[PDB]
C-alpha cells in the first residue's frame, strides 16, 4: 500500500499546472467551465479557473494559497505562478531520481532565487516618464490587456487610460477601487465609453433629471403596504372599510414622503420594488427616486458617501444619511444612466461603462479592465519596466546557467534546474501559438548568444521566427515579475519541504 | 504480433534498457555476481557479462540485436564488451528528447553521428604514446586483466608468453601490420607440469598420434613432406564402390592397389624424408610402406597449417606425391621430435626462425588448470595486439569518459540548432560508466560525482580518475589502468551504430 | 442456407478490403525517400533482417489476406517493366482506395469511382507530357554537376564538392555509346575506381583509360611501349597439370625426369609462336615461367602475370579481343594469329604511390575509364568508392530514358491544382472522383515532409502555392517547376538542383496503381470454401 510516497505531492501539483499551461498567451485556449449554480461559462482568466475548480488535495493547494498573495501587492501574473512553480516541481522529480536528498534542493533552489533577484533589475530597458498622457498610458497597457481579450485591445486600451489619468494628480492614492466597472446590456464593445463619478446601470424612475440636493438616503424595503412593529390587528367587513385603508394607506404614506422632506432629502435610493401610488409621491416634492436592485451596488454606496441602508419604511433619521454634491441624469449609448457627480469635490472616483450583448462576453471584459487597472496600480510604486514575451525568461535562464556553471559542489545541480524552470513559460507561450516549441528555444538562445537582447516571440501562427520587444511596444513589470519569482520559488519550497501528509481529528 | 507507430520506437527502448540493467552493476574488477537458474535445477554464478547474456533467452528482436551484435564484439577485442552495452543502454534511456518533445529520430541520429567525430578527435588529443620496445613497460598493461585470477603469481611468465606471441605473427613487411590469432597463433594443451613450465613454440605443432612404433623419435635434421592428396588407390570422378564377385577378380582390382599405394610412397623415400605430413588421410596398405621405410606418418592437418609448415622450413605444398622436385626438403629445422608428454603425443617440428606463426604450449597439473590457463593467456594476447596495431593508450577508470562528457559540453555552446538538445544527451550517457563505478564500490555517487566533474573543469583531463577498489579519486599518470585506443575507438564506434540502429526501427514485421 | 463456408457481402465487405490494403501502406510508409527508417522483417526460424529498401520489405512481408495479396503482385509488375517505383505505387493506390471508401458512405456507387479514375489517369499522363524536359544539357549548361553534388552531400567527400563532381559528370559521358539505331544507353559496367596513398584527398587524377592494379616485375624490360597489338590468354605458361583431382601416373624415376626435360622444351616452342604474332602486351592468368620472363626482357613485350580474370574480361572486351583458354587447338599448338589480338595506342606504366598501375589508351570500343581516388588511409579510400558508386548511378538512371521529369514531390503537386480544374470541366457524377485523384496525389510530398522531420501542413502546401501560380498567368515571376529538397525542408526549384526522375518510372506509376485501385474496388462478396 505505499509505492513511492513523495511523487503524489508533486503529480498532484502537475495537474494543477496542466490546467493553466494550454491557457496560456493571446493565444491560449478558453475553458468551458460550470459554475456551482448551474450556470454555463466561457473564460480563460487564471483567477477564475481556481475560484470554481475545487481542488482538494492540499499539496497542490500551496500554489493556490501562493496565488492569494500573488493578487496582493500586485494584479499581474497569477498564471505565471502555476506555470513556474509547476515547473520547479517537474524538473526536481529529475533530481530525485538520480539519488539527490529533497534538502540539498532546498537550498539550492534559494540560492538561485537570490540570484535571480539581482540579474532582474538589470533587465530593466524602460520606464514611465510621468507626463500623465494618453500615449504613454496606452503604449504600456496594450501588453497587460493581452493574453485576457485579443482582438479588442484597440478600444480597451484607451478607455482605462482616460480613467487613470483622472485619479494621477492624486498622488498616493490611486487603486483598483476608484475605478469600479457597471456592465449595460447593448450592441457591442465599440459603443462603449468612459464617465465620472458614481454611475449605475439603472435609470432614476422618478421624474426628476437633475437635483444639487446633498441629504442622499438608502431604504432597502420595498413600497408595499406597511406593516407595524407590534401587532396591530387589521381586520375588514365590508366595501366600505376596505376603502378606508386603501385611501389611509396612501395618505399615511403620504406623511411618509414628507418626512424625507422635513429632513430635506431629494435623494432616496430603493433596494427593492416601488409601487406606482408611490412613485408619485415622490415627483410631487421634488425627490430623486432611483431603484437599485442589486446588494453590490447597494453596497459600494454605502462605502462611498456613508448613507446606510435602513430596514424600516422611511424613517426620518438624519445620522444614517450620505452626502454627495450633484446627482443627475445623463443619456449615453441610448441609456440614461445616473451619476453620483462630484461638482464641489476635486473628484477621485471614475467609472467605466461597457455594452455588450451577452453577459458571459461582457465579464470577460470586466476581469480584463480590471487587471488593467491593477497593472498601473503597481506602477504607483516605483516605475521599472521589463520586456515581456518570454524576453526575460530567456535571459535570467541564460545567466543562471553560467552561474551555476562557474559555482562548484553539490548545489550546482538545483541551480541548473532553477534555469530551466523559466524555459517553460516560453515553451508554454510556442506551444499555444502551434509553433514547435523546441525550435523557438534554440532561435531564443541563438539571438541571446550574439548579444540581441529585448527578443521574445513572434505571435503568429505560421511565423516561427522571433521579433524585438522593443520596437513591438511589448513591455511587462518588474514589480509583476519580482514578486512572481519569489512567491512561487516559496511555493515550490514548501511542497518540497512536506514529505508525507497525516490525516487527524479535531 | 505485429507493433506499429510509436509503441515500436518506446518499445525498444525498454528492451535495451532491461539488457542494460542486467549488467549494470557487472562492471570494474568490483564487480558483483548473478544468478543464473536452470531448468535442471542447477546454478551458475558466473560473473563474465559474455556468459551471462549468452544463456538468457530473449523475445524482443530488438534485444536479439544486443547480443549478436557483441558477439562480434568479442571477435575483435576480449576487454570491455560489458561496457559498450552498458553505453548502449543509456545512449537510448532518455526518452525525454525522444518522443515527449515529438522530435523525429532523424534529428537525433544527425546529432548522435554528429557527436561521433567529436567522440572520436577527443579520446585522440587525451592519448599518450608507447615504447614497444620496453618489455617492462608492456608488463604493467597486462595487469589490468591478470588480476584476480591464479596466474598472478606468474605475472612474469605470462607476459612473456603473450609479448613473443605477437611479435612473431606480427608480418610488418606489408605495411598494414596484420595479426592473426586465430590462424598463426593456435594454442595447444599438454597435460601435466606446472604452471611455470608453460613456454611458447618456435613453430608448428601437431596434435596427431604414433599408430606405429617404427616411426623417427629424434632427427637432427628432419624432412618434411607437405601433401594434399591422401595414399590410397586412384578412384574415379565419382564415389562408386567397387564390388568383387568372381574370385578371379578379386586378384585383379588388388594388385592395381597394390601398386597405386607402393608408387606414391616410392617417390617420397627418394629424397629420404624423417616426416610426412599430408592434408588427407593414409590407409592402411600405406602405413605398412611407411612402417617399413621407418618414417613418420602424419595425416589430418588443415590447408592453414601446411602454410605455417612450408614457411618454417622451406618446404613447398605440392598436391600430388608424383610430382614431388628437389625444392621439397625441410632443412634448416631445428628436431623432431613425437615424445608423448603427459598421455599425449606432440609432433615437434620447431626450429630458430619466424615463418609468421607461433605455437602456445600449455602446462598443467589437472585439465581444471589448462581451462583456467588458456582462457587468462587469451585475454593477455589480445591486448597486446591492439598495442602493436597501434601504440596509443587512453587512461580508463572514469577519466576517458569525462575528458569526452567535458569537451562535449564545451562544444554544445558553439552548435546552434535544434540538435543541441540531444548533443547533451550523449555526453550526459558517457557518465554511466563512472557512476557504476562508485556504485559497485560502495561509496555515495552523486556527492563522488560531481567533484569528479569539478577536477576535470579546471585541471588536465587526462588524469583525475575514479579508483574502483579505494573508492576515492586518483590520478591515472600514477596508477596503470591505461587501456588502448583501439578497444576505446571500437567501444564508442559499436555504441554509436546500435543507437542508430534501433532509432531507424519504427515498424515490428513478422513474415518470410 | 447449408453451403460450404460463410458468405458475407454488402459494404462491410468495401470497408475491410481497404483497411486490409492502407495497413500494408503503413509498412512502406516510413521507408519512402532517401533518409527512409529501417524496418525489422521477422522471420519465422527467429532471425531478423534489417533492410531499409521498400523493394525488398514487400517481398518478405508475408499477409495472409486477399486485400493485402493483391498488392504483392504490383511488384513483379513494377521491376519487370522499369525496375524502379515500387513503393510509390502502394502509397499511391492504398490511399485512392481510402479516399473512395469515403464515396461509398457519402452514396456514391463506385461504378463511377473507376470510369472516374481511367479519365483521371490518362488525363494526368496528358498534363505530365506536356511538361517534360529532353535528355539534353550534357555540356556547357549545369544542372547535372549540381545534380550528382546532392547525392555525395552525405559522406565526407562533400567537403570539397566541385572537385568530386567534375570526375564523375565527365565519366558519365564517356561511357555514352549508342550501338543499337541511336538509342544511347549506359551499360552496367562502369569505370573502375581504383585506390592509392597520395598524401591528401585532392591529388585525383581523371585518367582517360582503364587502369590495371598489377605489377610488371621486372625493370630490365622497357615500360613504354608503342605497338597496338594486346593479348590476352587464360591458360598457363607455368607446368601445366591435367586436372586437380585427375593426375597421371608416374611409375619410373627416370620416367619423372623426361618429363621435365620436356615441360623446359615445350615452354621454348610456345613463346617462338606468341612473339611471332607481334604482340607485346602479355596478360597471363595462371602465371608465367622463370626462364619464359628472360626471352621477355630482350624481346621488349610487355609481359604481365598473376592478373584476375574479371579484369581480363575489360581488357578483351576494352581493344576487342577474344579470350583464349586454351593454347591447344584440339589436335596440336597453335598461337591463333590475329584472332585473340587487338588494337592499342599508347601504354605507360605510371608511377603512382603503392601501386604501380598499367593505363591504356585508345582502345578499339571500350568508352570506360578509371578515377585513381589517392588518400591518406583506408578509412578515407572505401568511403569515397561508394561515393563514387552511389553517384554514378543517379547520373545513369536519369541520362538513359529518353526524356525525363522534375520529381521529387514536383509531379504530384502539380497535378493536384489541374485535375482539380479539369474536374469541374466534366461534372456527370465523376467530378468528385477527380477531385478525390487530385487530393490523393497529395501523400508522395506528405510522406516526404513527415519523413524531413519539417512540418508537413506547411511543406506540402508551399509546393501547391508556386504550382498553382503557373496556371494562373504564364508571367516569369512565377515559381516553376519546384522541387522538394528534403535536407533544409525548403523547397527549390529542380532544374537548378538537378533532381530529375525518368518519365516511364512516373507514367507507369500512375498507370498501375488506378489499375490496382479499381480491381480492389470491384469487390463485392466475399466467397471461402
Ligand atoms: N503578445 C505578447 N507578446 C509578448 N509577451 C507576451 C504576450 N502575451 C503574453 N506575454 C507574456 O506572458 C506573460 C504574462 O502573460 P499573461 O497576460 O497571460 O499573464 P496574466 O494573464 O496577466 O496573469 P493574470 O492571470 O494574473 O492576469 C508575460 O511574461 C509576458 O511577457
Ligand atoms: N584496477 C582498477 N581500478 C580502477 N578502475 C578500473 C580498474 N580496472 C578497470 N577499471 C575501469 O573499468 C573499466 C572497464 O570495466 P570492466 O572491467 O567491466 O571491462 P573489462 O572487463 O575490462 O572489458 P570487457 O568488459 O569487454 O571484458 C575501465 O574503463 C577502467 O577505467
Ligand atoms: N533526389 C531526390 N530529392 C528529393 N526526393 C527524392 C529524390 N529522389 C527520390 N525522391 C523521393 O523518394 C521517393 C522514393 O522512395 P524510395 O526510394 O524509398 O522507394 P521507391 O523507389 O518509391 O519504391 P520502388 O522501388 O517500388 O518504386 C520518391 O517518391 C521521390 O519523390
Amino acid at each position: 500500500g505505499l509505492e513511492e510516497a513523495v511523487y503524489r505531492n508533486i503529480q498532484a501539483c502537475k495537474e494543477l499546472a496542466q490546467t493553466t499551461r494550454t491557457a496560456y498567451g493571446p493565444n491560449g485556449m478558453n475553458k468551458m467551465v460550470i459554475n456551482h449554480l448551474e450556470k454555463l461559462f466561457v473564460t480563460n482568466d487564471a483567477a477564475t479557473i481556481l475560484r470554481e475548480l475545487e481542488v482538494q488535495h492540499p499539496a497542490a493547494k500551496m500554489i493556490v494559497m501562493a496565488s492569494h498573495m500573488q493578487e496582493q501587492e500586485v494584479g499581474d501574473g497569477t498564471n505565471f505562478v502555476l506555470v513556474f512553480a509547476g515547473a520547479l516541481l517537474e524538473l526536481a522529480e529529475e533530481l530525485l531520481r538520480i539519488g539527490l536528498s529533497v534538502s540539498e534542493v532546498i537550498e539550492g533552489y534559494e540560492i538561485a532565487c537570490r540570484k535571480a533577484h539581482e540579474i532582474l533589475p538589470n533587465l530593466v530597458c524602460c520606464s514611465a516618464k510621468n507626463l500623465r498622457d494618453i500615449d504613454e498610458v496606452s503604449s504600456l497597457l496594450r501588453t497587460s490587456i493581452m493574453s485576457k481579450q485579443y482582438g479588442n485591445e484597440v478600444f480597451l486600451a484607451k478607455l482605462i487610460a482616460q480613467a487613470c489619468v483622472s485619479i494621477f494628480p492624486d498622488s498616493g492614492h490611486f487603486n483598483v477601487d476608484n475605478i469600479r466597472v457597471c456592465k449595460i446590456l447593448g450592441s457591442g464593445i465599440s459603443s462603449s465609453s468612459v464617465l465620472h463619478g458614481m454611475v449605475f446601470k439603472k435609470e432614476t424612475e422618478g421624474d426628476v433629471t437633475s437635483v444639487k440636493d446633498a441629504k442622499i438616503a438608502v431604504y432597502s424595503c420595498p413600497f408595499d403596504g406597511m406593516i407595524t412593529e407590534t401587532k396591530g390587528t387589521v381586520l375588514i367587513k365590508t366595501a366600505e372599510e376596505l376603502m378606508n385603508f386603501s385611501k389611509g394607506e396612501e395618505n399615511l404614506m403620504d406623511a411618509q414622503v414628507k418626512a424625507i422632506a422635513d429632513t430635506g432629502a431629494n435623494v432616496v435610493v430603493t433596494g427593492g420594488k416601488v409601487a406606482d401610488m408611490a412613485l408619485h409621491y415622490a415627483n410631487k416634492y421634488n425627490i430623486m427616486l432611483v431603484r437599485l436592485n442589486s446588494k453590490w451596488d447597494l453596497r459600494r454606496l454605502c462605502k462611498t458617501v456613508g448613507a446606510t441602508a435602513l430596514p424600516r419604511l422611511t424613517p426620518p433619521v438624519l445620522e444614517e444619511m450620505g452626502h454627495c454634491d450633484s446627482v443627475y441624469l445623463s443619456e449615453v449609448g441610448d441609456t440614461q444612466v445616473v451619476v453620483f457627480k462630484h461638482e464641489k469635490e476635486d473628484g477621485a472616483i471614475s467609472t467605466i461603462v461597457l455594452r455588450g450583448s451577452t453577459d458571459n462576453l461582457m465579464d470577460d471584459i470586466e476581469r480584463a479592465v480590471d487587471d488593467g487597472v491593477n497593472t498601473f496600480k503597481v506602477l504607483t510604486r516605483d516605475k521599472r519596466l521589463v520586456p515581456g514575451g518570454g524576453a526575460t525568461e530567456i535571459e535570467l535562464a541564460k545567466q543562471i546557467t553560467s552561474y551555476g556553471e562557474t559555482c562548484p559542489g553539490l548545489e550546482q545541480y538545483a541551480i541548473k534546474k532553477f534555469a530551466e524552470a523559466f524555459e517553460a513559460i516560453p515553451r508554454a507561450l510556442a506551444e499555444n501559438s502551434g509553433v514547435k516549441a523546441n525550435e523557438v528555444i534554440s532561435k531564443l538562445y541563438a539571438v541571446h548568444q550574439e548579444g540581441n537582447k529585448n527578443v521574445g516571440l513572434d505571435i503568429e501562427a505560421e511565423v516561427p521566427a522571433v521579433k524585438d520587444m522593443l520596437e513591438a511596444g511589448i513591455l511587462d513589470t518588474y514589480l509583476g515579475k519580482y514578486w512572481a519569482i519569489k512567491l512561487a520559488t516559496n511555493a515550490a519550497v514548501t511542497v518540497l519541504r512536506v514529505d508525507q501528509i497525516i490525516m487527524a481529528k479535531p | 504480433k505485429r507493433e506499429s507507430g510509436r509503441k515500436v520506437q518506446s518499445g525498444n527502448i525498454n528492451a535495451a534498457k532491461t539488457i542494460a540493467d542486467i549488467i549494470r552493476t557487472c562492471l570494474g574488477p568490483k564487480s558483483m555476481m548473478k544468478m543464473l537458474l536452470d531448468p535442471m535445477g542447477g546454478i551458475v554464478m558466473t560473473n563474465d557479462g559474455n556468459a551471462i547474456l549468452r544463456e538468457i533467452q530473449v523475445q524482443h528482436p530488438a534485444a536479439k540485436s544486443m547480443i549478436e551484435i557483441s558477439r562480434t564484439q568479442d571477435e575483435e577485442v576480449g576487454d570491455g564488451t560489458t561496457s559498450v552495452i552498458i553505453l548502449a543502454g543509456e545512449m537510448l534511456s532518455v526518452a525525454e528528447h525522444f518522443l515527449e518533445q515529438q522530435m523525429h529520430p532523424t534529428v537525433v541520429i544527425s546529432a548522435y553521428r554528429k557527436a561521433l567525430d567529436d567522440m572520436i578527435s577527443t579520446l585522440k588529443k587525451i592519448s599518450i604514446p608507447v615504447d614497444i620496445s620496453d618489455s617492462d613497460m608492456m608488463l604493467n598493461i597486462i595487469n589490468s586483466s591478470i588480476t584476480t585470477k591464479a596466474i598472478s603469481r606468474w605475472s612474469s611468465l605470462a607476459c612473456n608468453i603473450a609479448l613473443d606471441a605477437v611479435k612473431m605473427v606480427q608480418f610488418e613487411e606489408n605495411g598494414r601490420k596484420e595479426i592473426d590469432i586465430k590462424k598463426y597463433a593456435r594454442v595447444e594443451k599438454i597435460p601435466g607440469g606446472i604452471i611455470e613450465d608453460s613456454c611458447v613454440l618456435r613453430g608448428v605443432m601437431i596434435n596427431k598420434d604414433v599408430t606405429h612404433p617404427r616411426m623417427r623419435r629424434y632427427i637432427k635434421n628432419p624432412r618434411i613432406v607437405l601433401l594434399d592428396s591422401s595414399l590410397e588407390y586412384k578412384k574415379g570422378e565419382s564415389q562408386t564402390d567397387i564390388e568383387i564377385t568372381r574370385e578371379e577378380d578379386f586378384t585383379r582390382i588388388l594388385q592395381m592397389e597394390e601398386e597405386y599405394i607402393q608408387q606414391l610412397c616410392e617417390d617420397i623415400i627418394q629424397l629420404k624424408p624423417d616426416v610426412v605430413i599430408t592434408e588427407k588421410g593414409i590407409s592402411d596398405l600405406a602405413q605398412h610402406y611407411l612402417m617399413r621405410a621407418n618414417i613418420t606418418a602424419i595425416r589430418r592437418v588443415r590447408k592453414t597449417d601446411n602454410n605455417r609448415i612450408a614457411r618454417a622450413c622451406g618446404a613447398r605444398i605440392v598436391s600430388r606425391p608424383e610430382e614431388l622436385r628437389e625444392d621439397d626438403v625441410g632443412t634448416g629445422a631445428g628436431l623432431l621430435e613425437i615424445k608423448k608428454i603427459g598421455d599425449e603425443y606432440f609432433t615437434f617440428i620447431t626450429d630458430c626462425k619466424d615463418p609468421k606463426a607461433c605455437t602456445i604450449l600449455l602446462r598443467g597439473a589437472s585439465k581444471e588448470i589448462l581451462s583456467e590457463v588458456e582462457r587468462n593467456l587469451q585475454d593477455a594476447m589480445q591486448v597486446c595486439r591492439n598495442v602493436l596495431l597501434d601504440p596509443q593508450l587512453v587512461p580508463g577508470g572514469g577519466a576517458s569518459e569525462m575528458a569526452v562528457a567535458h569537451a562535449l559540453t564545451e562544444k554544445s555552446k558553439a552548435m546552434t540548432g535544434v540538435e543541441q538538445w540531444p548533443y547533451r544527451a550523449v555526453a550526459q550517457a558517457l557518465e554511466v560508466i563512472p557512476r557504476t563505478l562508485i556504485q559497485n564500490c560502495g561509496a555515495s555517487t552523486i556527492r563522488l560525482l560531481t567533484s569528479l566533474r569539478a577536477k576535470h573543469t579546471q585541471e588536465n583531463c587526462e588524469t583525475w580518475g575514479v579508483n574502483g577498489e579505494t573508492g576515492t579519486l586518483v590520478d591515472m599518470k600514477e596508477l596503470g589502468i591505461w587501456e588502448p585506443l583501439a578497444v576505446k575507438l571500437q567501444t564508442y564506434k559499436t555504441a554509436v551504430e546500435t543507437a542508430v540502429l534501433l532509432l531507424r526501427i519504427d515498424d515490428i514485421v513478422s513474415g518470410h | 442456407l447449408s453451403v460450404f463456408g460463410d458468405r458475407s457481402t454488402g459494404e462491410t465487405i468495401r470497408s475491410q478490403n481497404v483497411m486490409a490494403a492502407a495497413s500494408i501502406a503503413n509498412i512502406v510508409k516510413s521507408s519512402l525517400g532517401p533518409v527512409g527508417l529501417d524496418k525489422m522483417l521477422v522471420d519465422d526460424i527467429g532471425d531478423v533482417t534489417i533492410t531499409n529498401d521498400g523493394a525488398t520489405i514487400l517481398k518478405l512481408l508475408e499477409v495472409e489476406h486477399p486485400a493485402a495479396k493483391v498488392l504483392c503482385e504490383l511488384a513483379d509488375l513494377q521491376d519487370k517493366e522499369v525496375g524502379d517505383g515500387t513503393t510509390s505505387v502502394v502509397i499511391i493506390a492504398a490511399e485512392l482506395l481510402k479516399n473512395a471508401d469515403e464515396l461509398v458512405k457519402q452514396k456514391i456507387h463506385p461504378t463511377s469511382v473507376i470510369s472516374g479514375y481511367r479519365l483521371a489517369c490518362k488525363e494526368a499522363v496528358r498534363y505530365i507530357n506536356e511538361n517534360l524536359i529532353v535528355n539534353t544539357d550534357e555540356l556547357g549548361r549545369d544542372c547535372l554537376i549540381n545534380a550528382a553534388k546532392t547525392s555525395m552531400s552525405s559522406k565526407i567527400i562533400g567537403i570539397n564538392g566541385d572537385f568530386f563532381a567534375n570526375m564523375v559528370v565527365d565519366a558519365v559521358l564517356a561511357i555514352k555509346y549508342t550501338d543499337i539505331r541511336g538509342q544511347p544507353r549506359y551499360p552496367v559496367n562502369s569505370v573502375n575506381i581504383l585506390k592509392a596513398h597520395g598524401r591528401s584527398q585532392m591529388e585525383s587524377m581523371l585518367i582517360s583509360g582503364y587502369a590495371l592494379n598489377c605489377v610488371v616485375g621486372s625493370q630490365g624490360m622497357p615500360k613504354r611501349i608503342v605497338n597496338a597489338k594486346i593479348a590476352c590468354l587464360d591458360f598457363s605458361l607455368q607446368k601445366t597439370k591435367m586436372k586437380l583431382g585427375v593426375q597421371v601416373v608416374i611409375t619410373d624415376p627416370e620416367k619423372l625426369d623426361q618429363i621435365r626435360q620436356r615441360e623446359s622444351d615445350i615452354t621454348k616452342e610456345r613463346i617462338q609462336k606468341i612473339l611471332a604474332t607481334g604482340a607485346n602486351v602479355i596478360l597471363t592468368t595462371g602465371g608465367i615461367d622463370d626462364m619464359c620472363l628472360k626471352y621477355f626482357v630482350e624481346a621488349g613485350a610487355m609481359a604481365v602475370r598473376r592478373v584476375l580474370k574479371r579484369d581480363l574480361k575489360r581488357i578483351a572486351k576494352a581493344s576487342g579481343a577474344t579470350i583464349l583458354s586454351t593454347l591447344a587447338n584440339l589436335e596440336g599448338e597453335e598461337t591463333f594469329e590475329a584472332a585473340m589480338l587487338g588494337q592499342a595506342e599508347e601504354v605507360v606504366q605510371e608511377r603512382i604511390c603503392d601501386d604501380e598501375l598499367i593505363l591504356i589508351k585508345n582502345t578499339k570500343a571500350r568508352t570506360s575509364a578509371s578515377i585513381i581516388l589517392r588518400g591518406a588511409n583506408d578509412f578515407m579510400c572505401d568511403e569515397m568508392e561508394r561515393s563514387l558508386h552511389d553517384a554514378l548511378c543517379v547520373v545513369k538512371r536519369v541520362l538513359e530514358s529518353k526524356s525525363v521529369v522534375p520529381g521529387g514531390g514536383a509531379v504530384e503537386a502539380a497535378l493536384s491544382i489541374y485535375l482539380e480544374n479539369y474536374a469541374t470541366s466534366m461534372g456527370s457524377r465523376e467530378q468528385l472522383a477527380i477531385a478525390e485523384f487530385a487530393r490523393s496525389l497529395l501523400v508522395i510530398p506528405n510522406t516526404l515532409a513527415v519523413n524531413a522531420a519539417q512540418d508537413s501542413t506547411d511543406l506540402v502546401a508551399k509546393l501547391r502555392a508556386f504550382h498553382n501560380e503557373a496556371q494562373v498567368n504564364p508571367e516569369r515571376k512565377n515559381l516553376k517547376w519546384i522541387g522538394l529538397d528534403l535536407s533544409n525542408g525548403k523547397p527549390r526549384d529542380n532544374k537548378q538542383a538537378g533532381v530529375f526522375e525518368p518519365t516511364i518510372v512516373k507514367v507507369k506509376s500512375l498507370k498501375f496503381a488506378t489499375e490496382a485501385a479499381i480491381t480492389i474496388l470491384r469487390i463485392d462478396d466475399l466467397i471461402k470454401l
